[PDB]
């Protein structure tokens, strides 16, 4: 595989991460969309697809040291390190099912499940944009976009 | 008139398990509080013949 996917914050040689630290309460994968709640606590977002106003935040890979990779789920209860992204880096993302990327540049919406989808970019939020073409089938892969 | 300064106290903190959460920064007010200096004298004197 020459595109290798083991580390979710691919972005740039110059630019460095905002890390948004806090508390589980699920044990998600790395690369999904989450939600702050009522105390400190960060889990998956469970919001609708057209709800507008959310804020960029995915899940970053946990540390090496500690049992971290881009497909080892997180441990429940604990401090997970999160990401803020800024407009202007690439992110790897994590699609839902049954949707292919043609084109790089179309529009980069988010379901319900904490994963993304291509979503027509009238009626949702438009997170990101694609920067890679290839066609996922299982929910959960890893594909290149660019958060502005 | 000798007007003294008087800053403020300052700073947020905040606390992380990967240390990396965005150092936040900031400055310190003043205002000032005076006082006042007088002159106080006094003299004394004898006569040439006592």
């Amino acid at each position: 595989m020459a595109n290798s996917k083991n580390s979710i914050f691919v972005g740039g040689a110059g630019r460095v991460k905002q890390t948004i630290e806090g508390l589980a309460q699920s044990a998600f994968k790395p690369g999904q969309l989450l939600a702050r709640a009522a105390g400190d606590a960060i889990d998956v977002t469970a919001k609708a697809s057209t709800t507008y106003g959310n804020e960029f935040l995915i899940c970053d890979d946990q540390p090496q040291t500690l049992g971290g990779g881009t497909d080892v789920a997180v441990t429940a209860g604990d401090t997970v390190q999160a990401i803020s992204v800024l407009p202007g880096q690439y992110v790897l993302l994590s699609f839902a099912a049954t949707q292919n990327v043609t084109t790089k540049g179309a529009a980069v919406a988010s379901n319900g499940d904490g994963n993304f989808k291509l979503g027509n970019p009238a009626t949702e939020q438009t997170f990101a944009v694609t920067e890679e073409i290839i066609n996922v089938t299982t929910a959960g892969t890893l594909v290149l976009c660019r958060a502005i | 008139v000798i007007e003294s300064r008087r800053y403020s106290e300052a700073g947020r903190i905040n606390r992380s398990m990967s240390g990396q959460t965005d150092i936040d920064m900031d400055k310190t007010k003043s205002s000032y509080q005076k006082m006042v200096i007088p002159v106080f004298d006094g003299a004394y004197g004898r006569d040439f013949r006592d």
